[PDB]
């Protein structure tokens, strides 16, 4: 029930997957820490939001409309569940 | 026992057949629509909304949403939707 | 003794619902009235954005041969007209993934 | 002598497979257990929808998606091709974050 | 005379003198303040709007707000803004 | 024998205009309904950030040497906090100028 | 009456020193007509949109608030101005 | 022989200058004109407030000088001093203009 090193289950290829779609041809190493590190402080912004739209709503279950909407309150938009 | 939720299926569908008739829809593509004109509908209600606090009027006419379209659609699509909206309150108005 | 209901969608030829933007517009609370002509001019260019990305939509689904349009479609349809790649800049399509977009030195030779 | 290509092509071929495809390109278990343990560092026992798990999961990739697109532009103007952590942190400055 | 135009100027000015007695303020030092006032006042009742649309809610009370701050405010000036949220509205339902 | 005319800032011991506030609420259409915690809890968030804001700005003009605050000591005041600045990342102050910033790279050695 | 070429009103050394207060040390000398160009289609985005807030008031002055409202509505709020 | 300053020298005495100076750096009636004739090619013969003048052109040194923040700090990425027009075309992209 505990979690503790979950950064790293962002696997190395997992990072060489998003480059590619994203269109990059060469990937450095020092690249994939520090990418966890920017997509978990990403994560800590929306995640943050929404618990607060969580506690906010006083459910106990993130839901994807407080996805959504945390997404589409900081200019990142999402389509496709239900806004 | 449930509850209804509201979706735009019918519209999107019937306009998808109206400008093709042999081609379909899959379902996550209806629901991007779905968000796809509900983003639209905010942008433009709360554009309108602001047009008409900033000159102190509390209704919203088909002239603020006009400037509001004018506003966020850009360039060619604007005067389209200028074109097909002043058709569409023309029916309105002669009916 | 009374008139038979005939929607204002059909009095403006418009197939998106003048009644039910016109109700949303009441309901996302925005002003104190709003005109009658709002909500049609509105469904207008709802329909009329609509229409065309779903013309694109079909056309793109066409170019890859196939009947039923998907989010890759639709992303292929924004992302390749300027004006709507102007209106949706910040907006992310699911599962659509991005558009083939390799720049020029990233090619061999 | 067993067949090798040279270094770049497989990396176009996967350019073009997954900008070519859609499908997620973050294992979906280790993706779900990183935004629990975010999240329960911010408020306890939460639980997720596993849509919203998804949306996190499309999100993330599109997001990770813009910065290398946006650390490409960086890497090519400076004449390289290999991405270097400077590069995503101009990408994130000239946006702002 | 003329139609009066409101402004926050005297409340400002007041509060200059309860934080720095001897420190004066310029008339656009002022109007950048009446836009700074009006701005976080524009975002913090914005998006408390729409979480109040988005929970269906009618009400906007100090819960909506107070959620904005934690959403707009970052950091030790959210929390810090919260306690005097708190310690307002406490004296306040105390009169 | 109507009681005497007490003010919601003075009662909540505040400076910012509960009254105001609250109208501009009702009059910015932002809800039907508006409770009452509402406009209290949102003057003292006005109220304690131009406090930390005009404190700032009274240090910088104390630093300047100047018993009056100017505009660019209000965008030194911005950009000087790292959180203000996240605050206010996209608002550009009349006639403040931009903080004093040089790159290492530009300067000499 | 008419007016031809203005954009040679916004001359290089007020480019130049724009740019220092920018912190700019060196300025390419093709930076000049592209950066006209540049404040000329910003212009575009906010004259336009100012213009249209003007008809939509009916009034022939451009008026200050007029400009924070376009200015704002791009993210580029402005302070000082409004009221 | 007549002083004579490197230069930079004096270009960054006019860094340190105009980051402490707060006033305008576009003259008034040149900006005035160049809005007016932006205004004409979509409404002829408009009014100005002189307020309405001097907010855009605020308005107007602002984004150029934020613009020229992102291109500083593009042309140092690229190991560069002096920015490029590919510097401003590369910050207003990762801007997303």
């Amino acid at each position: 029930k505990v979690l503790r090193d979950n950064i790293q289950g962002i696997t190395k290829p997992a990072i060489r997957r998003l480059a590619r779609r994203g269109g990059v041809k060469r990937i450095s190493g020092l690249i994939y820490e520090e990418t966890r590190g920017v997509l978990k402080v990403f994560l800590e912004n929306v995640i943050r939001d929404a618990v607060t739209y969580t506690e906010h709503a006083k459910r106990k279950t993130v839901t994807a409309m407080d996805v959504v909407y945390a997404l589409k309150r900081q200019g990142r938009t999402l389509y496709g569940f239900g806004g | 026992k449930r509850s209804r939720k509201e979706s735009y299926s019918v519209y999107v569908y019937k306009v998808l057949k109206q400008v093709h008739p042999d081609t379909g829809i899959s379902s996550k593509a209806m629901g991007i629509m779905n968000s796809f004109v509900n983003d639209i509908f905010e942008r433009i209600a709360g554009e309108a909304s602001r047009l008409a606090h900033y000159n102190k009027r509390s209704t919203i006419t088909s002239r603020e949403i006009q400037t509001a379209v004018r506003l966020l659609l850009p360039g060619e699509l604007a005067k389209h939707a200028v074109s097909e909206g002043t058709k569409a309150v023309t029916k309105y108005t002669s009916a | 003794a009374r008139a038979k209901a005939k929607t204002r969608s059909s009095r403006a030829g418009l197939q998106f619902p003048v009644g039910r933007v016109h109700r949303l517009l009441r309901k996302g609370n925005y002003s104190e009235r709003v005109g009658a002509g709002a909500p049609v001019y509105l469904a207008a260019v709802l329909e009329y954005l609509t229409a065309e990305i779903l013309e694109l939509a079909g056309n793109a689904a066409r170019d890859n041969k196939k009947t039923r349009i998907i989010p890759r479609h639709l992303q292929l349809a924004i992302r390749n007209d300027e004006e709507l790649n102007k209106l949706l800049g910040r907006v992310t399509i699911a599962q659509g993934g991005v558009l083939p977009n390799i720049q020029a030195v990233l090619l061999p030779k | 002598k067993p067949h090798r290509y040279r270094p770049g092509t497989v990396a176009l071929r996967e350019i073009r497979r997954y900008q070519k495809s859609t499908e997620l390109l973050i294992r979906k278990l280790p993706f779900q257990r990183l935004v629990r343990e975010i999240a329960q560092d911010f408020k306890t026992d939460l639980r997720f929808q596993s849509s919203a798990v998804m949306a996190l999961q499309e999100a993330s990739e599109a997001y990770l998606v813009g910065l290398f697109e946006d650390t490409n532009l960086a890497a090519i103007h400076a004449k390289r091709v290999t991405i270097m952590p400077k590069d995503i942190q101009l990408a994130r400055r000239i946006r702002g974050e």
